[PDB]
């Protein structure tokens, strides 16, 4: 499961 | 708080001098992507090297 | 195992068509330096996105 | 601290 911080 | 699952890069680009990848996410539609910084990208490498590997073909 | 810390970047290139950086590890010479692939090197994010940004405006510049 | 896997 690859993740990151989502930019908004 | 924020983070999700990254399921493909849709793009690059600099901006102010530095790399970002436009960001598919998992469970998202494909309206919903997001440019963000290859420093935040150090849980999807494989993608990245995958992703960089494709474009130096595809950039023949 | 095999695994170090990692100093700086001193290159950039394709091997089979796939990134690869070459690395500079703290506490060995320059003289050591190995190439690595791109998919080794998630715990170094930062120095790959500093080295980027590095080759980006020295390219421009 | 920023480590890798060394290649030989």
């Amino acid at each position: 499961k690859q993740t990151a911080r989502k930019s908004t | 708080s924020s983070e999700y699952i990254v399921e493909k890069f849709l793009g690059k680009r600099y901006l102010r001098g530095r790399p970002q990848y436009l960001t598919k996410w998992e469970g998202y539609p494909i309206e919903q992507c997001t440019w963000e910084p290859l420093e935040n990208l150090g849980k999807c490498m494989t993608l990245i090297a995958d992703y960089e590997a494709e474009l130096f073909q595809q950039s023949r």
